[PDB]
């Protein structure tokens, strides 16, 4: 009944009810006007005519490799370009944050309560006739039906971009610090009150946990040495709570920042690598500052790893994902003369779009074995059995599945894919097209346009009837990928802005923090600025195995 | 001002 | 022993130890260079030569009343000017925040832990020889001595600017929402995790509290009606944890957002006024939105009062304090084209400088009665006895004491003044001169220069010996005021930047929030934009008594 159920206001104008059956759009700063903020102002008309589409830009960035080569080698140019890509995203995210699962309108509760994931688009009011507002039927199509018909994997579809298991597990380990859904409260709530890259998955969310994981000597983290190799301490030794099935021996219950990392040996591998890297940095700083104590050694090391993490995520992780010939760059200075807010609140939608399960292979090949999902889950003995070196060489070789494309979600993890659907509905998410508009993308006019084919499109049409009622999550996994890419337009355009805010919005990226002294000097600062996924492994994995996020 | 004037009257 | 104990690095350059007995200054972005960041860069020099001193600017702003008149009436000009005053402060506060009582160097703990007050200047390292670093004696002069010799009041010194009791109590009530020291933890800790104007002193810090204070009808706050007058509800009815001395009559045990106002009749008066104003706004919004429910009515009203509060604090409160002929203006738009961070963390120093106790009179005169501190604290009956109207008329008439000047702290509150001294020392505050430099002010070269006289200066010289060891808090209460002003240079220059961040840094001041729809439309938006201390009282105090922050 809410007069705003149809999402009448366009171009980001805000809808407000003005009576039981009337609404008004607040077109403030939208660059448009009119009942629905649809009439463009002059300069808007101009700007629109001069803005190239995301696909045109993506094309340019993935071609002319030759010129990109000269550019990549002209610091001034490279910086210039990176600045464009940075600021081009900027105007997209609301920061300070606005809505959440419970507030379809700004409120001090929505703003102040850090326990909620924020929302890029407000929820669909509970009193709306249909789930998407007023379009579609009283009910959305059965999620099991959507799942099976177009999401489930028949034959493994490898990622054309070459993503491997090093990448798949890094994605999982990395995002685990900020996507920590508070199940006891609901899908729209989080336990990561830091709302970003704070590395709590290494150090713990609370001072209490952190203290239990620290050695309190040289600023280091506790650790055990098994077979001459450095591993995390155990739950018995530290008493930090971890999530482990009853039959897991004590000697195999490792204590790490994130209590869920024992669920996969692939996660415990990164946990061990970063724990190692912390100590490494501690040793380096101790050498430079024989006068420092444990606290400063610890704190400064944490600041450096935060920086290393951001560096790697942009120059290695995102670089890979992008497929650009242009070398992405981590340089906080690029934003210093720009209007930018050094703060971030993790969006529910960022969490949703990030359910990249089709990445998972059907089996995990380490050295000579192939492990099923079952014998891999909760088995840290496989890691101790093969060792980090073998794990790295193996994960570097194994290719990951394509995400966009359709039907590539491993059946072994189908309940997770169904939950994404079900939960998005719970949190009353708006349609795929509403989110596309929300991010300056052209809405799809047909399911065939979305998938770029006929079979799945037809099955979708059968289930949804109207493209304007199509859901975001399923759409992301079925969307026509880009030329030999892992993702389609919607995934890149919604995720990029969320990522930039989570990466560049970190305090260490701000002017007062971005200086050598913050990281113990030029030495510590260099660790950040020369960090790469290869160095991280090289420095912390016996033998320094070659590695990357793509399968050679 | 305006409010004070009429309300005080 | 810390090589940085002498605060060697100037112009905001950062000091870092490079060995047991060596340091290095990080002059990044300081505009200077050299071992101590004292050699200016050409442009720096240029700039320095063109920046007028705070006193020159203060002079201009307090003279030429005639031209200020034309300006005050040329919207474009007025905006233009207000923009200058706004941006002129800007570059002063670290935001994202940096240090705190426990961290003299940036750390993730200092950044993330919202339980700490942030620090404008890092603490003096625990291993330094003297309290101020390396200057002065192993000990600072007895605080009782300083207190008595130059802080205690002999004869009431009235504020030349005319501040009254309406102002004194508004200062107390207002700042009580963000200066909520966590005594069980220490002076450098706070319980106001909102770190700003969130109006938790009306609505409560927590949801549980807020809920106990709400009526859950029309978005209103619970209240009782005594003798036809609306007052906050009781503890028995709301069950809001709050425990009054056992003898307080049941109906006199008011339940309000801040559990400490219940004592003071003057604080309870503002509590009653704002409670009344909330309901008022609720009624107004209900009229505009007969279709809205309790939650939105409540939430939207809270957003409006936050705006009203900021409006009044800038255009009425600060306006008064300033003494400017120029009409200060609350306009978030003025910052939209500026680089500004919409976030704030309350500084320990802002709390310290705000200990404006000399404002308190020796007795409180309400109507014909004159009350001592003893019978005017913990006694709510005085308020019910006289009523809000009489309280307003009386508080508007009674003048407040001058703050700067020296010897004007009521003996009745001397322990509070001693604590400020003692606690500042506890939190290892740096000297007055270090803070003056920190805020681009010229350090004082003599105690006579500081006080602008000889008697107190001489007593101070006797106690401290060196001006460079003089403490910030005492200095603020003894500083030579400005021409017929309540404060001296240091107070205005340190407080202004902290205030602007706390006021303009509020989310509702950001572009995404600063629009009519956020406050329920043009009507609600107007409430914010036409708000004044006279309207607040007029609309909520029977009879609409005249009022202002100055004694006619
Ligand atoms: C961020 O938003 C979250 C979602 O709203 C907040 O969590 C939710 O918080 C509420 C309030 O704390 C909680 O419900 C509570 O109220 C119930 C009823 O109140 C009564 O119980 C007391 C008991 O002493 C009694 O004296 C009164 O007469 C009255 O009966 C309680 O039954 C319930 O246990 C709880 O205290 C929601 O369950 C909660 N849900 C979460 C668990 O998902 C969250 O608090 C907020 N964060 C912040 C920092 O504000
Ligand atoms: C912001 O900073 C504040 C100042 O550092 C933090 O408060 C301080 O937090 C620490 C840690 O929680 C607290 O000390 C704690 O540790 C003591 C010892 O650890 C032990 O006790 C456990 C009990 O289960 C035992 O299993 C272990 O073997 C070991 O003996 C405890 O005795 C103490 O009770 C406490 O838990 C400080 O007292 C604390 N002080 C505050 C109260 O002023 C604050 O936590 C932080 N905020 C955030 C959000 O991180
Ligand atoms: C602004 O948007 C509203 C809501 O979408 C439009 O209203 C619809 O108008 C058509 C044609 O009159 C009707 O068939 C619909 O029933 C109307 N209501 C809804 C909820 O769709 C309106 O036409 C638009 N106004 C302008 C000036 O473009
Ligand atoms: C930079 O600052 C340091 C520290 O204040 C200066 O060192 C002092 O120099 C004088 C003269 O040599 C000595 O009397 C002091 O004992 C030195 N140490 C301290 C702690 O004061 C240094 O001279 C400055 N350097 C420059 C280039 O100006
Ligand atoms: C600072 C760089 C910001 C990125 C802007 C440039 C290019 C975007 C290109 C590709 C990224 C692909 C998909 C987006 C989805 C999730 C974000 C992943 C990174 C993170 O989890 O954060
Ligand atoms: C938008 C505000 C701009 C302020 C800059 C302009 C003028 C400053 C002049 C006088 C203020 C006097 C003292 C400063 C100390 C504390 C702040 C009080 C207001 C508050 O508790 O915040
Ligand atoms: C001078 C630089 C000119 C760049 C022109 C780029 C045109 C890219 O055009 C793009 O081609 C893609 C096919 O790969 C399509 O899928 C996209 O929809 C289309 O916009
Ligand atoms: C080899 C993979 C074939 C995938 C096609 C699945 C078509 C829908 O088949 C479904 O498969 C699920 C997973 O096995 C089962 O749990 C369901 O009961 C079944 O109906
Ligand atoms: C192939 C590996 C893909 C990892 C991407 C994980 C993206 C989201 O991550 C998951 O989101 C869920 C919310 O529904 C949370 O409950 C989970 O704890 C969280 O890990
Ligand atoms: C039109 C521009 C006139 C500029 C002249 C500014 C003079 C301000 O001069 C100020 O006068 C004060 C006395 O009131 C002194 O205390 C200050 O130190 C001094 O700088
Ligand atoms: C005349 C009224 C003057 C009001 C100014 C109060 C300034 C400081 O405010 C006080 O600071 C204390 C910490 O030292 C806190 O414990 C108190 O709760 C807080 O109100
Ligand atoms: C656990 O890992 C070991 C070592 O690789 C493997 O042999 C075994 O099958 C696994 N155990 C279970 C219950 O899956
Ligand atoms: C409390 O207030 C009343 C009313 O003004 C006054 O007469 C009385 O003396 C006060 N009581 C105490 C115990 O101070």
């Amino acid at each position: 009944a809410n007069p705003c159920c149809s999402n009448p206001c366009q171009n980001r104008g805000e809808c407000m009810s003005t009576g039981f059956d009337q609404y008004k759009c607040d077109c403030t700063r939208t660059g448009f006007y009119g009942e629905n903020c649809t009439t463009p102002e002059f300069l808007t008309r101009i700007k629109l005519l001069l803005k190239p589409t995301p696909n045109t830009v993506h094309y340019i960035l993935t071609h002319f490799k030759g010129v990109w080569n000269i550019v990549n080698n002209i610091p001034f140019l490279r910086s210039l370009i990176m600045k464009y890509v940075l600021t081009s995203r900027s105007y997209l995210i609301d920061s300070p944050p606005t809505y959440n699962v419970h507030y379809g309108y700004k409120s001090w509760e929505a703003f102040s309560n850090l326990s909620y994931y924020t929302r890029a688009l407000p929820p669909v009011a509970d009193d709306c006739p249909t789930p998407m507002g007023v379009k579609g039927n009283k009910e959305l199509p059965d999620s099991k039906e959507v799942l099976e018909k177009v999401l489930l994997r028949r034959e493994f579809i490898p990622d054309p971009q070459g993503s491997n298991m090093m990448f798949a597990f890094f994605a999982q380990h990395f995002t685990a610090q900020f996507f920590k859904t508070d199940h006891k409260r609901g899908p729209g709530f989080t336990r990561g009150l830091g709302h970003g890259v704070d590395l709590n998955h290494i150090y713990g969310e609370t001072l209490d946990r952190q203290h239990k994981l620290r050695l309190f000597k040289d600023g280091k983290l506790k650790y055990q040495v098994i077979g001459g190799e450095v591993y995390p301490p155990t739950v018995k030794d530290t008493q930090v709570e971890m999530i482990y099935p009853p039959h897991i021996p004590e000697n195999l219950q490792f204590a790490v920042g994130q209590e869920v990392f024992g669920l996969v040996p692939g996660l415990m591998m990164y946990a061990t690598i970063w724990l190692r890297e912390h100590q490494r940095v501690c040793d380096i700083l101790k050498q430079e500052h024989p006068e420092w104590g444990d606290e400063q050694l610890f704190q400064t090391s944490k600041l450096i790893l935060i920086g290393e993490t951001i560096k790697i995520v942009i120059e290695d992780y995102v670089q890979h994902l992008s497929g650009y010939h242009f070398k992405l760059k981590f340089d906080p200075e690029l934003l210093f003369n720009q209007q930018f807010q050094y703060q971030n609140r993790i969006a529910s939608e960022f969490n949703t779009l990030y359910h990249w399960h089709p990445l998972l292979p059907d089996t995990f090949n380490i050295e000579d074995q192939e492990y099923s999902f079952k014998q891999f889950l909760y088995n840290n003995s496989i890691l101790l059995e093969h060792g980090l070196t073998q794990f790295v060489e193996s994960f570097t070789r194994q290719i990951a599945g394509r995400v966009a494309g359709g039907r590539n979600v491993p059946i072994a993890v189908q309940a997770v894919a169904k939950a994404s659907i079900d939960q998005s509905r719970e949190m009353k998410y708006q349609s795929l097209n509403e989110y596309r508009k929300r991010f300056s993308l052209k809405p799809y006019t047909s399911f065939e346009e979305l998938t770029g084919e006929k079979e799945m499109a037809a099955e979708l049409k059968a289930l949804y009837s109207d493209i304007d009622v199509m859901e975001l999550y399923p759409a992301l996994l079925v969307e026509k990928p880009r030329p030999d890419a892992i993702f389609g337009e919607t995934m890149v355009e919604l995720g990029a802005p969320f990522s930039l805010k989570g990466l560049m919005g970190n305090p260490i990226c701000s002017p007062q923090y971005w200086k050598p002294s913050t990281f113990g000097g030029e030495v510590g600062f260099k660790i950040i600025n020369t960090a790469s996924i290869q160095s991280l492994i090289c420095n912390n994995v016996k033998g320094c195995p070659f590695t990357s996020f793509n399968v050679q | 001002t305006k409010t004070a004037t009429i309300n005080a009257s």
